[PDB]
RNA sequence: CCCGGCGAGGGGAGUGAAAAAGAACCUGAAACCGUGUACGUACAAGCAGUGGGAGCACGCUUAGGCGUGUGACUGCGUACC
RNA sequence: UGUAACGGGGCUAAACCAUGCACCGAAGCUGCGGCAGCGACGCUUAUGCGUUGUUGGGUAGGGGAGCGUUCUGUAAGCCUGCGAAGGUGUGCUGUGAGGCAUGCUGGAGGUAUCAGAAGUGCGAAUGCUGACAUAAGUAACGAUAAAGCGGGUGAAAAGCCC
């Protein structure tokens, strides 16, 4: 069976989380957690808490054997950008986009 | 200096063709504490090569 | 004879021109004014 | 449009398209280029063209067997139910009733009947003569319409 | 019914061996190019290599008319500024004579990927011996 | 055994049982058409070459379908001259099945 | 009587972008670019219905030439021969026979030769 | 009820006709960004298509040298206003 | 800048002159199928049809015939919770603008026909508003007065507390 967890409106651009999502796609969840634990990236902290949520969802809600799970899907989508303005030199103003992302992790025993 | 033409989504992806991270491949297990750890680093409970080297 | 079976005499309600509505119409772009000069302008033209 | 006549930005130098009025019809919130005014849509109709049209209409009704002539047409009381009943008995449903003089009872009895209109000969009009399945006229109404159409 | 097209996976390509000894360079090259393209076969198909494999022996004896042995010049440029280079026919024949027949045929083959593939079926040697008896080349007087 | 014949301003090489698409023929479906001017008949190394037609050579066929082909789009566009148009076109066809080649 | 254009405009753009399927980059995504791509596609297509008739005849000829030379005569004389023999088989058919019935093609060459002899 | 910081966010449960209405909440287009599969792509030069066209994949018809997707190779080809 | 004064290869003819016959070669000409404009005449004109000659590149521009959008009447009619509008596919059809049918989405409206009226069609105006790309995970993170360690709080501490 498949079980999902998501972190929506995470404070990172999708680009930065994807570097990390890619490390673990297709992996046994045990190896995925090890990989995430020793990836020095903020996005590794974010994705690990989602994977851990998915694992607990699967055990608690769907009766899964945590030994058997794999990260069968993982994808990062683009969230809303927060818009800001940064004063630059000579009275000129620049747009700042504070991008966010939606992190989805799917686990399954098959 | 700035572009005369908009680079493509194709080009962006080519540029990024070396950006992927490497997963750590060298974890070990301490033989006394059973903790995982980076090779040549102590463990979180402060074990190294089987000895408790740091009380913390 | 009903309110939806009455029509006007052939040729008695010719359709108005509508300039500036594309190539197919024949009156697109310049709208039959040709190119440039006083007569092509809004309000342009000389007196009687 | 409400707002002021201030040029939104200087004519040259900023790199924007030149602007002149915040109420330009090119602009969101701007005026309507050829904004509308109240207009009078009525048309002249030549008197003779009017009567001629009526004549043609009446002649098709006859020819289509949609015109029905009777001596009298009235009801005994301003009760919709009575008119409805009379109409059923006459095998009429969607109908214009045209009488010689206004009839009050008949007028009131007819008002809530959507497929029915009542009219004195003086007040007929072209679209009413068309818009109902049948038209019933009293002899007097005929005699008056005739006089009207010379 | 669509016209026939040859098919890369079933095209038959046979092996030949030619002796360049005494042949007029460009009149030999046109025939080599013809046959390497498949021009001589009814199954000729402009997008398919239907031509044959041809070994050319004794490239160093190829012939040329007029004064071209001493006067014909091969030019090429190295890509570095000022790097224009040249050799006479006679200098070519003494340094690598194979190049003469190869350059001539390549100019006469189509340009682009298929024409470069067509060239790969040409095996030219300076002398009288090849190492492709396994391919059983058939003598071709061309 | 095949045979060669002209129909619709074009020529065709056919054998018995073959279905071949021609320009529209004003012949009703299920009728049999005869093509009695045939340019060549060849059956297994015997080869009759018409000069221009083969004597006694007839190809018999059955009209099987009339129809219109897939639409073709005509586009005309003269750049910078404020001119363009299109037209859509479908071509009529008759399919005939070859039922006899008489040499 | 205010008219909003969205439904009509959307159908128009979609009709173009649909014809742009398979095209690269903005050509299959971005209306302005797709529209120009679809037009050029029609232009070439118009052109190439004429060219197609040229290229195929050029193919047939080239193959007839090859098969003629295999039987010892050149295309140009072979054609002249057949014309003088009142043979009217066209070049599509002759190119087919050149490939699929080598024995009939040879027979056609002998008819050409005879008419030239 | 569960993971989480007595978070954000999520997975269940339940309400409801519907949560393919969950509060950024009717419908939910387009640009733009992803995950997955099919086909192509690391000896190859240009408005990126069009004409020819192998092969692969997927449906046919129960075969028939057909639909769909892809597009090696090849002729032609310098966008729009 | 580099062969660079046959387009190239190459050619002693694959050059030049002369004669001849062949062939290639265009959207020209023919052949087959089809549409329309203008004529003409017919089997027979209530006006289109049927034959039949011919014509059918086009900017500015003139002329002619149409599609579709919104609103009024027709309409207390007709379709629609057994699924309207809109969105997204597909099939058929029209010369085209388009039309109709239908799968999925959607969930309350739509509107034949013939007329009537227009805020009626967008790719450009350094157009207007909004949304989202690109450069790019690039520059930068604001005085070069400067930090180091122990302990604490905390999910987390170079930056907070001692
Ligand atoms: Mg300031
Ligand atoms: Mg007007
Ligand atoms: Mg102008
Ligand atoms: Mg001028
Ligand atoms: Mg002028
Ligand atoms: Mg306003
Ligand atoms: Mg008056
Ligand atoms: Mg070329
Ligand atoms: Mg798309
Ligand atoms: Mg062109
Ligand atoms: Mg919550
Ligand atoms: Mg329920
Ligand atoms: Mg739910
Ligand atoms: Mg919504
Ligand atoms: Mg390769
Ligand atoms: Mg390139
Ligand atoms: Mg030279
Ligand atoms: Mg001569
Ligand atoms: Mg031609
Ligand atoms: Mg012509
Ligand atoms: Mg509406
Ligand atoms: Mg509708
Ligand atoms: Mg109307
Ligand atoms: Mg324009
Ligand atoms: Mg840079
Ligand atoms: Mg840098
Ligand atoms: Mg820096
Ligand atoms: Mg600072
Ligand atoms: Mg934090």
């Amino acid at each position: 069976m498949e079980t999902i967890a998501k972190h929506r409106h995470a404070r990172s651009s999708a680009q930065k989380v994807r570097l990390v999502a890619d490390l673990i796609r297709g992996k046994k969840v045990s190896q995925a957690l090890d990989i995430l634990t020793y990836t020095n990236k903020k996005a590794a902290v974010l994705v690990k808490k989602v994977l851990e949520s998915a694992i607990a969802n699967a055990e608690h809600n769907d009766g899964a054997d945590i030994d058997d799970l794999k990260v069968t899907k993982i994808f990062v989508d683009e969230g809303p950008s927060m818009k800001r303005i940064m004063p630059r030199a000579k009275g000129r103003a620049d747009r700042i986009l504070k991008r966010t992302s939606h992190i989805t992790v799917v686990v399954s025993d098959r | 200096a700035v572009q005369q033409n908009k680079p493509t989504r194709s080009k962006r992806g080519m540029r990024r063709s070396h950006d992927a991270l490497t997963a750590v491949t060298s974890l070990s297990v301490d033989k006394t504490s059973g903790e995982k750890h980076l090779r040549h680093h102590i463990t979180a409970d402060g074990y190294y090569r089987g000895r408790k080297v740091i009380a913390k | 004879m009903r309110l939806n079976t009455l029509s006007p005499a052939e040729g008695s309600k010719k359709a108005g021109k509508r300039l500036g509505r594309g190539i197919g119409s024949g009156l697109g772009k310049t709208g039959g004014r040709g190119h440039k000069g006083q007569k092509s302008r809004s309000g342009g033209g000389v007196r009687r | 449009v409400t707002g002021s006549g201030k040029k939104p930005w200087r004519q040259k130098g900023t790199g924007r398209a030149r602007s002149g009025s915040i109420k330009s019809p090119i602009w969101r919130s701007g005026g309507v280029t050829f904004a509308a005014r109240p207009q009078d849509h009525s048309q002249k109709v030549n008197k003779k063209m009017y009567r001629g049209a009526l004549k043609s209409i009446l002649s098709e009704l006859v020819r289509q067997d949609r015109l029905i002539v009777v001596e009298k047409f009235s009801v005994e009381a301003p009760k919709t139910k009575l008119l409805a009943q009379k109409l059923k008995d006459m095998a009429l449903e969607d109908v214009l009733i045209i009488t010689g003089e206004l009839d009050e009872n008949l007028f009131l009895a007819a008002r809530n009947l959507h497929k029915v209109d009542v009219r004195d000969a003086t007040g007929i009009d072209p679209v009413s003569l068309i818009a109902f399945d049948k038209v019933v006229m009293t002899a007097d109404a005929v005699k008056q319409v005739e006089e009207m159409l010379a | 019914m669509k016209t026939f097209t040859a098919k890369p996976e079933t095209v038959k390509r046979d092996w030949y061996v030619v002796d360049a000894t005494g042949k007029t360079l460009g009149r030999l090259a046109t025939e080599l190019a013809r046959r390497l393209r498949g021009k001589h076969k009814a199954e000729y198909t402009p997008h398919v290599d239907t031509g044959d494999y041809i070994i050319v022996l004794n490239a160093d004896k190829v012939a040329v008319t007029g004064n071209k042995r001493t006067d014909k010049v091969y030019y090429h440029h190295t890509g570095h500024i000022g790097g224009i280079k040249q050799a006479t026919f006679e200098e070519m024949i003494a340094r690598r004579p194979e190049r003469v027949i190869e350059i001539a045929v390549k100019g006469m083959l189509p340009k682009g990927p298929l024409g470069r593939a067509m060239f790969r079926k040409l095996k030219v040697y300076a002398g009288n011996e090849h190492n492709h008896a396994a391919q059983q080349p058939q003598v071709l007087d061309i | 055994m095949y045979a060669v014949f002209q129909s619709g301003g074009k020529q065709h090489r056919v054998s018995e049982g073959q279905t071949v698409r021609l320009e529209k023929l004003d012949i009703a479906t299920g009728e049999t058409v005869e093509f009695a001017e045939v340019l060549m008949i060849a059956n297994g190394e015997e080869v009759k070459i018409g000069v221009p037609f083969v004597d006694g050579g007839v190809i018999k066929a059955e009209v099987v379908a009339h129809g219109r082909g897939e639409k073709v789009k005509i586009v005309k566009f003269r750049r910078r001259k404020h001119y363009r148009k299109q037209q859509g076109h479908r071509q009529w066809f008759t399919d005939v099945k070859i039922t006899g080649i008489s040499a | 009587a205010r008219v909003k254009r969205g439904v009509i405009a959307r159908a128009r753009h979609k009709k173009i972008l649909k014809q742009a399927k398979g095209y690269y980059g903005a050509r299959s995504r971005v209306y302005r670019v797709a529209f120009q791509a679809v037009i050029k596609a029609g232009q070439y297509a118009y052109r190439d219905r004429r060219q197609r008739k040229r290229q195929f005849r050029q193919l047939w000829i080239a193959r007839i030439n090859a098969a003629a030379r295999q039987n010892g005569i050149s295309y140009s004389k072979f054609i002249n021969g057949l014309k003088k023999a009142s043979v009217e088989i066209d070049r599509k058919i002759l190119a087919d026979i050149a490939v699929f019935d080598k024995v009939a093609f040879t027979a056609l060459v002998e008819k050409a030769k005879a008419a030239l002899a």
